[PDB]
């Protein structure tokens, strides 16, 4: 059938804040989503707590909610919009979860709200591990030998039955969030115990091992008519054991005969009929025994999911927009395929030429005291994704891709080391995040592909091809660049070797190589992504690069082009919100009418969606490739100030070139960059900057920094010392060298430039004070401390530094507030994460202004002129991954850790606050022990936090020092011993759920060392801690506040705005 | 360096390695979308005359395995791929691919751009082409023999590829675990079906057995007449190359058949000629269907169907007798599939129940032949 007409309105439940194992796939899907069914004419509500998504955008729907993520806060969604359906499989874990809860408390009855994609039953079918295994067996499809768990008496049980290393999986998660191998009892312990709190059903699945057997996927889309189709197929490089989700992959499978990839899938299609998937798709999971073909089903997600997304990219085929419009009735037959110019239906499979790589992306350097070994629990932040004709070329395309400063196979250890091989070997038999690197290092150090494959079970089909890029690098290293003949040269080109990689090899510059290819004329050619094969044509452009003969780019000549670089893979301080930029910048040009192209490989984005833009480069962003697509395309302009460090890295290279860049000019932007540069024009403006120096000796830092004074900010990672002692102490496991404004408020200023005038975007005070990384402070837009008198000067103070240096465009300007006195942290002259939660709380499309402004429309021509300053308080609230990292010290510092962010709206400061906390998932209570453990220069206001606790009815507890304080003020804390000083200790009181707060505070490296154990005690228990005295105020605060008491839509925030 | 050069009747030179025999070879150039089924899809007799290009990159990832072999050779006149793997890598592989085509004597290119090719035969349709392998590939010479290619229009070669003698099938489909299974014995099959072999893919006969048929292959040329004798419990009408339409032995048997009320079931070039014989017209496509993504939609269910294609030439919808009703078609083109005789036990499939490669989701087409059966012994 058609359309759904006993449906009007349909709640989408969105995803939340980015995290690991959730991130930007489920905007990109939640995104589709919105527009298929508004498309059809539906009314749509949508609920997520993430302000840096294009799905929550005003225009993208007609009531949308940024409110936390809670079923009671939806529910007055729900009571408030009455909407007839909710699609919950375009949101994650948290949109099935959700889902359930809504409908277990009942409330979905109550509003008489039908549940459309897929329904609770198949939802529970495939995420109740117990269920899912009984369902296998009822359809002949085979499981690895297993047992279900729901306490560490019946785990230790399984374990006893399957037998180490194990496998442990909860029901009701996915990223392999609680999961993880067990070696031994001692993991296995830690590991269930993890799983069983963090299982929604307190249930796991304990299996055998399968360790090293191939990992395949497939994406399945089904409709109501029985309709069933394979829109992709994907073959692991990484083998089982390493989550799927941190493997590179490829699409589609390579090593599996036709024979073997039909039995694939006839049961994908059959479990899908099984689960009762009937409107929708599903990602389902298999293992195969390389040496016989056997057939293992692993699992199946309900949903769309981070695969499905890079499926789509794959494929070319849109699957949430499919699935959202199966989801109301739509049948396949009746679709029809998007990049075919609807020429064709979307019930067909799709079939590619090329080869399509996923590699992850890590930030384990920001994890010290992790551990960085690859498990079946996702570590990783992000990913890239590449397409070659061939699978080297779509690899070392992936590699370059990264950002991780890979120009492809560089090299991890030196030919000439002893311990090279021990080294390689350890790297290879336990995945880390470097190991593509080290088995190119294995093939060096004279490594076979037998001995490879052993160690690490990838399959050798993919290891030989490694290999022979080896051996081609070590020619060039031999014939140098002299050996490098327009033959041989095009015959690396055709085998993805970057520039890069190629002018280091012969000892030149890349840009050399560069040169070389244009003297041959060696350029890549463009084909099209089309979904099949090339059987029909396209009316889409969306493209990739290839070393090939025919060139299907066809530029036009027509109309005035507008590039927008893209941020690649995203990492920690490299998210979604440079992407929402990348992709507002392109809405709003093309709009305007110019001819918009993106250049990104981010699988996950909507920056990648080839409705985003007129014409679509899914490529690495590096010089060389932006190089070649601009030589085809002769655009106006470029913006490079978008897509965060990515493309600002190469702005200058590009102008060198010769590129058109647009906005902020790229000298513009080293005079902030460079901390001299800067210093100078801070100088030249009069402006206040906190004492620095610039140390090359130990002993020149130690008289250098007794002129600067304690505490002191080592910049090189970021260091706070605050003594001599401290810093020879740095000094040892060790310039700029930067008084640290102790006690000072940070805050946050975006603003546009266009030359004649300066617009405040906003002005954000931060909860937690300076040393506290911007990136991980909740913030307040408008700020609710701050004097008036003093943000205007930090108004002035940013206007003067807009035109000074030149902006042209986006800014950023960061200041410390010390006693009534403004203080410069930093300049960023481009477009900073800040931005998509100010236009979302002020209503105003930044990104599409500013960039409006770098194509030639001023501020004054669009009719934006003056700040807004909101009637309701906008707080934002991030989420920190220490909870995938359990050996790291959760405590906040001057480096970024955090991956996602929420806003809360609210009346007051802290209604907003209270909801942008629980939005981040905070276990906060408003009752019970809470336990104080301040530093010294703390102890002062602690009374009052402890008064404030008092009032509402907490009972409070505390150590030592703090008891004394307390004790002096008339409050009389309970006592509690640190752990050295006996029992129980915090430890104990924490770990049997003693406390439902805590507030601690550290001071001085050794000080935060020894109180390690109260934040991961913290942390591992799931009580509501502060890690700052400004944070555990605000915490304090919102609990005079009831976060679904009241609930408003975008809309409605931004009718307020006069 | 062992050059290898491709040249379509246009004058269009794709210049690549060469990585089978050393030779020439003429045929019709196609292409097909499969990512999977390479070595059954070459030695699939309805290849033959035709030169074969494969859309997917990476052609011989699983290297050979007679199991996969849906005929005694290979039937493709030469293959056309982007990139041949430096290894196979599957547990069931007994021969790499290079080793096989040159064992079948077989020419072969790799490292051309297939996408050009692929979207030059879709653009301007089916082209003869020429492809030589040697230490020097005279262009001029492959463009004279493309040129010299007679063309598959009109050119009858289910003769060509047709058995010798008579014969008798009885073995089942493979299996994971079993491999492919031993010859039954004839009174373990229920149903004796006569099988006209116009270049036969085993997988069909094979899922036929599954289905309880014994069979007896015969010639593309046997008389209805001598069929008759042997007392079917069904015809059947494999696939097979070339044109269907001069196939007169064949049009003039079939109806024969067609007088009786055996069953009859026409896979590909049989539902051809069995359209043909109910008095319909065959067409030659612009470049066909090749590949094992096609959708086709059962008109009567409205379900539809991922299907195996191999045909270059169709049958008229617009010129169908009234006896003839129309049961699928394609949703890739609204191209014809399927057809039943509103009269008669006689209907047929377009496209290739049997799979081998490809989709199983056309296989009940066969249960309605069985079907038909059943109720033909039930008199
Ligand atoms: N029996 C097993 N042996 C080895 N690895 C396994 C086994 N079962 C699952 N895995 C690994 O664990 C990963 C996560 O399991 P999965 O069922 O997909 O959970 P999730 O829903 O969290 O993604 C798989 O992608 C795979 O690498
Ligand atoms: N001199 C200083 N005094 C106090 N806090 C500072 C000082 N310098 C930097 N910070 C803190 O360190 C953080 C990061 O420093 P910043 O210069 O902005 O580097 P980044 O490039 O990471 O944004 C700031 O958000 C702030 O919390
Ligand atoms: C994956 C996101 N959560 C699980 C559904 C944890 C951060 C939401 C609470
Ligand atoms: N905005 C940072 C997160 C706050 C965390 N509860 C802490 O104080 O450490
Ligand atoms: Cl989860
Ligand atoms: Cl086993
Ligand atoms: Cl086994
Ligand atoms: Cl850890
Ligand atoms: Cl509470
Ligand atoms: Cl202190
Ligand atoms: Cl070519
Ligand atoms: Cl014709
Ligand atoms: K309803
Ligand atoms: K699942
Ligand atoms: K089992
Ligand atoms: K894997
Ligand atoms: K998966
Ligand atoms: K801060
Ligand atoms: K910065
Ligand atoms: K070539
Ligand atoms: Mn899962
Ligand atoms: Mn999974
Ligand atoms: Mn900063």
């Amino acid at each position: 059938m058609p359309k759904r007409t006993d449906i009007k309105s349909i709640l989408i439940l969105g995803a939340g804040p980015i995290v690991i194992g959730q991130a930007c796939e489920f905007d990109y899907s939640g995104a589709q989503a919105c527009k298929a069914l508004r498309e059809e004419g539906y009314r749509v509500i949508l609920v997520n707590s993430n302000p840096a998504t294009i799905m929550t955008d005003p225009e993208m729907a007609d009531a949308t909610y940024i409110e936390p993520i809670h079923w009671e806060v939806v529910r007055k969604i729900i009571e408030k919009e009455r909407p007839d359906a909710v699609l919950p499989t375009m949101g994650g874990q948290t949109a099935l979860n959700c889902a359930l809860e809504l409908e277990r408390q009942g409330v979905l009855e109550e509003f008489g709200v039908t549940m459309i994609g897929a329904t609770a039953d198949a939802i529970d079918k495939a995420e109740d591990r117990r269920r899912f295994d009984v369902a296998m067996k009822k359809i002949g499809l085979e499981t690895a030998r297993s047992g279900i768990a729901h306490t560490m008496e019946e785990a230790l049980a399984v374990a006893a039955d399957v037998g180490f290393p194990c496998i442990i999986r909860p029901s009701f998660t996915m990223g392999g969030s609680g999961g993880g191998i067990a070696y031994n009892r001692e993991e296995f312990e830690e590991i269930c115990a993890r799983g069983l709190d963090l299982s929604p059903t307190k249930e796991l699945l304990i299996d055998e091992s399968l360790i090293g057997w191939k990992e395949y996927e497939m994406e399945v889309v089904r409709d109501k008519n029985d309709n069933c189709i394979i829109v992709c197929s994907i073959e692991n490089f990484d083998a089982m054991g390493i989550h799927t989700g941190d493997s590179i992959t490829v699409a589609p499978a390579q090593t599996l005969t036709d024979k073997e990839y039909q039995i694939m899938r006839n049961a994908s299609m059959a479990v899908l009929r099984e689960i009762g998937v009937e409107t929708g798709g599903s990602n389902v999971q298999f293992a195969v025994n390389p040496k016989n073909g056997r057939l293992i089903v692993i699992e199946m997600n309900p949903r769309v999911s981070r695969s499905s997304a890079l499926a789509s990219k794959a494929t070319g085929f849109p699957i949430a927009k499919v699935a959202a419009k199966l989801a109301v009735g739509y049948t396949l037959d009746e679709l029809m395929n998007d990049i075919t110019g609807g020429r064709t239906p979307a019930s067909f499979e799709p079939s590619i030429d090329y080869v399509v790589t996923k590699i992850p992306r890590f930030n384990f350097e920001k994890f010290a005291g992790a551990n960085d070994r690859l498990t079946t629990q996702m570590k990783s932040v992000g990913e890239v994704m590449a397409i070659g004709r061939t699978q080297q070329e779509s690899l070392q395309k992936a590699l370059r891709g990264l950002e991780v400063g890979a120009t492809g196979f560089d090299p991890k250890v030196s030919l000439d080391d002893p311990e090279a091989l021990t080294k390689i070997r350890r790297e290879l038999k336990d995945a880390g995040a470097d190991r593509i690197w080290y088995i190119a290092d294995a093939f060096r150090a004279g490594l076979s592909v037998d001995g490879v494959f052993n160690l690490t079970n990838i399959d050798r089909w993919f290891l030989v091809q490694i290999e022979e890029l080896v051996r081609l690098e070590e020619k060039v290293a031999e014939v140098g660049i002299t050996g490098l003949n327009a033959d041989f040269l095009r015959q690396l080109k055709r085998k993805g070797f970057a520039d890069a990689r190629l002018a280091k090899l012969a000892g030149v510059r890349e840009a050399e190589i560069r040169k070389l290819r244009d003297q041959y004329d060696l350029h890549p050619v463009y084909k099209r992504v089309d979904t099949c094969a090339a059987e029909f044509a396209t009316d889409t452009a969306y493209m990739y690069s290839t070393y090939e003969e025919e060139c299907e780019a066809n530029p036009s000549t027509d109309r005035e082009k507008i590039m927008v670089l893209g941020g690649g893979p995203n990492r920690i301080g490299q998210g979604i919100e440079f992407d929402y930029c990348c992709v507002h910048a392109s809405l709003a040009l093309r709009e305007d009418g110019y001819e918009t192209i993106m250049v990104n490989c981010n699988p996950e984005t909507v920056s990648t969606d080839y409705d985003t833009s007129d014409r679509l480069y899914f490529e690495p962003v590096t010089l060389e490739d932006v190089l070649e697509i601009v030589r085809i395309e002769k655009p106006k302009g470029v913006i490079v100030q978008y897509g965060g460090q990515t493309p600002l890295k190469l702005a200058r290279a590009l102008e060198a070139a010769g590129v058109p860049v647009i906005g902020t000019s790229p000298d513009a932007i080293d005079r902030a960059e460079d901390r001299e540069r800067f210093q100078h024009a801070v100088e030249r403006l009069k402006l206040k900057q906190p004492a620095n120096a610039t140390v090359t000796a130990i002993e020149m830092a130690v008289e250098k920094a007794k002129e600067i004074g304690y505490p002191l900010v080592v910049r090189p990672a970021m260091e706070i010392v605050y003594d001599e002692a401290d810093l020879r102490r740095y000094f040892q496991t060790a310039v700029l060298l930067d008084h640290f404004l102790d006690d000072a408020v940070e805050v946050d200023v975006d603003a546009i430039c266009d030359g004649e005038m300066v617009l405040i975007g906003g002005i954000m005070e931060h909860i937690e004070q300076a040393g506290v990384h911007s990136g991980d402070s909740a913030c307040s837009l408008p700020a609710y401390t701050l004097s008036q008198e003093i943000q205007d000067v930090m108004r002035q103070q940013v206007q003067k530094l807009a035109f000074e240096l030149q902006v042209r465009g986006l800014m950023n300007v960061q200041f410390a507030v010390k006693n009534n006195e403004v203080y410069l942290i930093e300049v960023n002259p481009r477009a900073a994460r800040t931005v998509p939660f100010v236009s979302k709380a002020t209503g105003v499309p930044l990104a599409k202004v500013a960039a409006r402004v770098m194509a030639g429309k001023s501020l004054a021509e669009q009719g934006v002129t003056k700040e807004v300053i909101p009637p309701y308080y906008s707080v934002k609230e991030v989420v920190l991954p220490f909870n995938k990292f359990p050996g790291v010290d959760p405590l906040l510092g001057p480096e970024m850790r955090s991956t996602g962010e929420v806003m809360g709206v609210g009346r007051t400061f802290a209604e907003a606050f209270a909801k942008a906390q629980l939005g981040s998932n905070s276990t906060m209570k408003k009752h019970g022990r809470a336990l104080l453990s301040v530093r010294e220069g703390d102890k002062e206001r602690v009374v009052d936090l402890a008064a404030k606790l008092l009032k509402q009815g907490f009972e409070l507890d505390a150590t030592h020092g703090t008891a004394i304080v307390l004790g002096e003020a008339g409050i009389n804390p309970r006592l509690v011993n640190k752990v050295h000083e006996g029992r129980p200790h915090i430890q104990d009181r924490i770990k049997n759920g003693e406390y439902t707060y805590i507030i601690n505070t550290t001071s001085g490296r050794r000080a935060i060392e020894d109180s390690r154990v109260i934040r991961r005690s913290a942390l591992q228990y799931k009580v509501h801690y502060d890690t700052t005295l400004n944070g555990g105020f605000a915490t304090a605060m919102a609990l005079n506040a009831d976060a679904t008491e009241k609930v408003i839509s975008v809309q409605e925030m931004h009718a307020q705005i006069k | 360096i062992k050059s290898a050069l491709l040249v379509l009747e246009d004058g269009t030179q794709f210049h690549g390695r060469a990585i089978g025999a050393t030779g020439s070879a003429v045929g019709e150039v196609v292409f097909n979308t499969s990512m999977t089924g390479y070595q059954e899809i070459l030695t699939d007799p309805s290849y033959s005359r035709q030169i074969v290009t494969l859309t997917y990159p990476h052609i011989g990832n699983v290297g050979t395995n007679d199991a996969d072999e849906e005929s005694s050779q290979v039937h493709a006149q030469g293959l056309v791929i982007r990139d041949l793997p430096l290894i196979a890598s599957n547990f069931r592989n007994t021969e790499d691919l290079s080793s096989y085509l040159k064992r079948h004597n077989i020419v072969a290119i790799a490292d051309i751009d297939t996408r050009k090719l692929t979207r030059l035969l879709r653009e301007k349709g089916a082209q003869n082409g020429c492809i030589i392998a040697g230490d020097n590939p005279d262009a001029a010479l492959a463009l004279e023999k493309a040129r010299a290619f007679p063309g598959l229009n009109g050119m009858d070669l289910a003769k060509e590829v047709t058995t010798a003698e008579a014969y008798s099938w009885t073995q089942g489909s493979w299996t994971l675990t079993g491999g492919l299974p031993e010859a039954k014995k004839e009174d373990e099959l229920p149903f004796h079906v006569v099988a006209y072999d116009f270049g036969a893919k085993r997988n069909i006969l094979r899922m036929l057995v599954d289905r309880g048929c014994r069979l007896t292959i015969v010639p593309a040329q046997t008389s209805a007449e001598d069929v008759l004798k042997m007392n079917p419990d069904g015809i059947f009408l494999s696939n097979g190359p070339g044109d269907p339409a001069p196939c007169d032995y064949a049009i003039t048997a079939i109806q024969k058949f067609l007088e009786t009320d055996i069953p009859v079931f026409g896979i590909c070039l049989g539902h051809q000629l069995l359209a043909l014989a109910s008095g319909a017209k065959t067409v030659k496509m612009k470049f066909g269907h090749h590949g094992g993504n096609h959708p086709v939609k059962d008109v009567e269910k409205n379900v539809v169907m991922i299907t195996a294609q191999n045909h270059g030439f169709a049958v008229d919808e617009a010129t169908l007798p009234a006896n003839l009703r129309v049961t699928h078609k394609s949703l890739f083109d609204g191209t014809l599939q399927g057809i039943h005789r509103t009269d008669k036990p006689a209907f047929s499939f377009q496209g290739h129940p049997e799979a081998s490669p490809g989709p199983h989701d056309a296989a009940p087409l066969f249960d309605h032949f069985i079907e038909l059966i059943e109720q033909y012994r039930k008199t």
